[PDB]
């Protein structure tokens, strides 16, 4: 009867608890959807977009721009390593190559 | 045995770095991206892909321990960037305490200290056959001194460059004065 | 008059004004974020159940979701989201 | 342990070759094999013991090799 | 510095450790090893002392003393021994009844021991004699019973085969505090053992249900004989549900480390707000079996058969020791100087 | 005193060894490597013997397809030995690396 505080800052993240518990039940993905399994989830993906992000925001300044535009996130994807290798076959629109000239091509 | 007061027991030195052993596109460094993306990059390359040991051409120089590509970056010349009279009066007094000039100029105003500030990037002796040179960036405005490669360099190496006396470098072509 | 729409551009701008204070986001980054989030949470569901479904059980705990993590993710980047999903059931333990 | 890369002989690359249809080798090709299945039998002894460390139990069964190989892309009928 | 972050090294020398304890100092370490052998090494150098080939028999417990010379041993024939850092020579010697688990010392007199077997009461002897006082507990029906001096030497706070708490005194056996924990539901569960700090008066309580609770010792002293008080900070864990082996505290109350029993890990917990902050790791598959912090420094030593690893903050040189005179720089720092260009007080040199 | 001019019995190996099915590489020192690279993922491990055996099957697959996509590769280059800078390149061009 009282106030109720949310379940997505009772643990301290932003990515919201009950839409991913909800769509872990509507879904058939098992019978029965276990106690914090979504606010593992949840942190999982807030840990994934912050990492992404950071590396988009710095391009985004380091091109003297101040929006973002996919170009920038086609840089920070293809740079590293490790996101590199887990997105391997993904093609993001209005991406654009890497800069790579071979060796023997220019004089 | 306790007979010897022998000499050489003055250094005039600073500088007892000087130990025994002396030993002698993947990134982002090398692409043809926009120069603030290298600039970053610039500091976690050079804090290990070099090293300082001693040289036969005058005490310590600077034998990379990395296989550099030609055309990055290595590493920056920073200190304290001195305004242009107060060289005068630091010659006088590196002139009386008997320590040589470590002086590089970003331009004709404003010239960058190394003795009293800096970094390891002071190891870098002039000869009259280099391997890299030097250009001047616009990070925001604040300018730096940053050294390029020209060929491509393997592991125990001596990087030098043109300072624009007789030299230690034994060119095929020597000027043999520094002026 | 429409019928709404699940999104995830507020969450997306959440954590952008966390990381960087100034820096915004146009349209086409947040549509390409929104399919990045979905895709991701396809994958660790669908794997979850594919083990849950082999060790003859019906229920997806947290613990087939860190099985199911450290399948999937390539080293390095497993090892530090582990331990941030294990700060945040902690954090919402007690 | 640090033998046993250097226990797989060299008639035996030369005959599973000459099964792939390989007429003249040079001298190199023995270490890149080496290294080679080096790398993939990691790769795939890795998710086996995680999946048996998952199930609770300390033997490595026939069924998780087979898991494994499901998952990387390389499905193997005759054990399940 | 804080918490250890790295791994730094071993000593793999000595074959088959099993058990070790510090002193007061930090500058001692005896290890009972798997025949009875006792090596104690260095810290500051690290060379390996003294090494105490005691017993035919292996070794499950021992104790250092407030002097810093005199040790106490506990073999499977129930030899209770006082020894010497200066000697190493065998002084005491009779047999219990079969089971002795752990010693402990009186804090403020090196008199009396607290010795506790395993199906009976804890009882309490002196060195100078083989006098021994008898120890009651409230439940007598399983005598499964843990006991433990506080930080002082006030009380001596035992615990029962069936979740009740006794404060008795050290000599009288005042009974002047008691209390039973709502374990869960409906089980009251036993306790493991009770270990206590060295700045205050907060301990920890360790339960056999893998929950572990924080409490003070004042709080029980003001709430009488048989008080409900509640849980300072409740620490527990979920997700791979963690059994225990071994607790401890931080330097000066500030953090608490607990050990476990199943992955060979260490946790680092904050007494202060209450959450997780870092989680240690090792070898896969070994067992995790004694876990001693280092009371002065960080360092924290981890015994997994034979194994003894110290976390030990993985230290970073530099320059600015050699010519203190240049300040190694990071960025370009731009300044002037100068804004304006160009006594027999007898202090002691042997002050010890 | 006779000796076959070189590469006929090469062609008959090949004929040889696509013909029948056995298992060419001898099962101690397979299964002491297996043993030893599981060591360092956890140790005291207990193995079956068909685990065993299905990992020498799969290996063994896997090598014989590298090995017909690198002559492949060498005929290309009109050639005849195989160097390793074309098993590099079957590599990076399957998308392995
Ligand atoms: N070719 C050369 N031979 C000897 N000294 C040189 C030289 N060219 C320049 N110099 C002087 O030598 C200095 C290089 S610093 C030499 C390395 C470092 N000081 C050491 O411990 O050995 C410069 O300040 C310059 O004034
Ligand atoms: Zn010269």
């Amino acid at each position: 009867r009282a106030k109720a505080k949310t379940r997505s800052s009772r643990a301290g993240l932003q990515f919201p608890v009950g839409r991913v518990h909800r769509l872990l039940r509507k879904g058939n993905y098992a019978e029965r959807v276990g106690a914090g399994a979504p606010v593992y989830l949840a942190a999982v993906l807030e840990y994934l977009t912050a990492e992404i992000l950071e590396l988009a925001g710095n391009a985004a300044r380091d091109n003297k721009k101040t929006r973002i535009i996919p170009r920038h996130l086609q840089l920070a994807v293809r740079n590293d390593e490790e996101l590199n290798k887990l997105l391997g076959r993904v093609t993001i629109a209005q991406g654009g190559v890497l800069p790579n000239i071979q060796s023997v091509l220019l004089p | 045995a306790r007979a010897e007061v022998h000499l050489r027991k003055s250094a005039f030195d600073m500088f007892n770095f000087l130990a025994s052993k002396h030993r002698q596109a993947r990134r982002a460094t090398s692409m043809d991206l926009p120069m603030p993306m290298r600039f970053r990059h610039l500091k976690k390359t050079s804090k290990e892909a070099v090293g300082v040991y001693r040289s036969p051409i005058h005490g310590r120089g600077l034998f990379c321990k990395r296989n550099i590509d030609a055309g990055e970056m290595v590493i920056e010349y920073a200190g304290n960037v001195i305004r242009s009279i107060q060289t005068d009066k630091r010659e006088k007094y590196y002139d009386s305490k008997g320590i040589g000039c470590y002086m590089f100029r970003i331009d004709d105003s404003e010239v960058v200290d190394a003795t009293m500030h800096g970094n390891a990037a002071r190891f870098i002796n002039h000869s009259c056959e280099p391997n890299c040179y030097s250009r001047v960036i616009n990070i925001d405005g604040q300018k730096h001194i940053v050294i390029f490669a020209m060929r491509k360099i393997y592991r125990g190496e001596e990087l030098t460059y043109d300072y624009k006396l007789p030299c230690n470098c034994g060119a095929k072509k020597c000027r043999k004065f520094l002026n | 008059r429409k019928t709404r729409k699940e999104s995830y551009a507020i969450y997306v701008y959440k954590v952008l004004k966390q990381v960087h204070p100034d820096t915004g986001i146009s349209s086409k980054a947040m549509s390409i974020m929104n399919s990045f989030v979905n895709d991701v949470f396809e994958r660790i569901a669908g794997e979850a159940s594919r083990l849950a479904h082999y060790n003859k059980r019906s229920t997806i705990t947290s613990r087939e979701i860190q099985t199911a993590v450290r399948l999937l993710l390539p080293g390095e980047l497993a090892k530090h989201a582990v331990s941030e999903g294990t700060k945040a059931v902690t954090c919402y333990t007690s | 342990l640090r033998d046993n890369i250097q226990g797989i002989t060299k008639p035996a690359i030369r005959r599973l070759a000459r099964r792939g249809g390989v007429k003249r080798i040079s001298g190199l090709i023995y270490e890149e094999t080496r290294g080679v299945l080096k790398v993939f039998l990691e790769n795939v002894i890795r998710d086996a013991v995680t999946y048996t460390e998952h199930a609770k139990r300390k033997t490595v069964t026939a069924m998780d090799v087979v898991y494994a190989l499901k998952r990387q892309g390389r499905t193997l009928y005759g054990f399940g | 510095q804080n918490y250890p972050e790295e791994a730094d090294g071993t000593l793999d020398c000595i074959s088959m450790a099993l058990t070790c304890t510090f002193n007061r100092w930090g500058t001692l370490l005896a290890v009972g090893c798997n025949d009875g052998r006792i090596v104690i090494w260095d810290f500051l150098t690290r060379g390996i002392a003294k090494i105490i080939s005691a017993h035919i028999h292996p070794v499950c417990s021992l104790c250092w003393s407030r002097d810093g010379h005199k040790l106490v041993s506990a073999s499977t024939d129930n030899i209770v021994s006082q020894w010497d850092v200066l000697s190493g020579d065998c002084d005491q010697r009779f047999r219990f009844p079969s089971p002795i688990l752990k010693v402990q010392y009186h804090p403020r007199d090196q008199n009396k021991v607290l010795v506790c077997p395993m199906k009976s009461a804890p009882v309490m002897l002196t060195l100078s004699d083989s006098k021994h006082v008898v120890l009651p507990v409230d439940d007598d029906s399983d005598l499964n019973v843990v006991a433990s001096f506080d930080r002082r030497g006030e009380y001596i706070y035992t615990g029962n085969a069936k979740g009740k708490i006794l404060v008795l005194k050290t000599d009288s056996q005042d009974l002047v505090a008691s209390f039973r924990v709502t374990t869960g539901t409906s089980n009251t569960t036993a306790i493991k053992s009770i270990e206590f700090a060295r700045k205050g008066s907060c301990f920890l309580i360790n339960t056999a249900d893998r929950i572990i609770r924080v409490y003070d010792g004042r709080e029980i002293l003001t709430c009488g004989r048989d008080g409900e008080p509640e849980p300072m900070q409740k620490l527990q864990d979920l997700v791979n549900r963690t059994p225990w082996k071994k607790c401890c505290f931080s330097g000066d109350g500030e953090y608490i480390v607990a050990g476990s029993a199943r992955q060979h890990a260490l946790y680092i917990w904050e007494k202060s707000i209450g959450n997780l902050v870092k989680i240690l790791h090792g070898t896969r598959g070994e067992l995790l079996l004694d876990v001693a912090w280092h009371p002065v420094r960080p360092i924290i030593a981890s015994i997994s058969s034979g194994v003894v690893s110290i976390w030990a903050q993985n230290q970073v040189e530099n320059w600015s020791a050699f010519a203190p005179d240049f300040k190694e720089l990071d960025e370009n720092v731009e300044y002037e100087e100068r804004e304006s260009e160009f006594e027999d007080e007898e202090v002691d040199v042997t002050s010890v | 005193p006779h000796r076959y001019r070189p590469g006929t019995v090469a062609l008959r190996e090949i004929r040889r060894y696509q013909k029948s099915t056995e298992l060419l590489i001898r099962k101690l020192p397979f299964q002491r490597l297996v043993r030893e690279i599981a060591q360092d993922f956890k140790t005291d491990l207990r193995f079956q013997s068909s685990a065993v055996m299905a990992l020498q099957e799969a290996s063994e697959a896997y090598l014989v397809a590298l090995f017909e996509d690198t002559n492949l590769c060498a005929i290309h280059a009109k050639r005849v030995t195989i160097m390793p800078k074309d098993i590099q390149l079957a590599r990076r061009i399957r998308g392995e690396r």
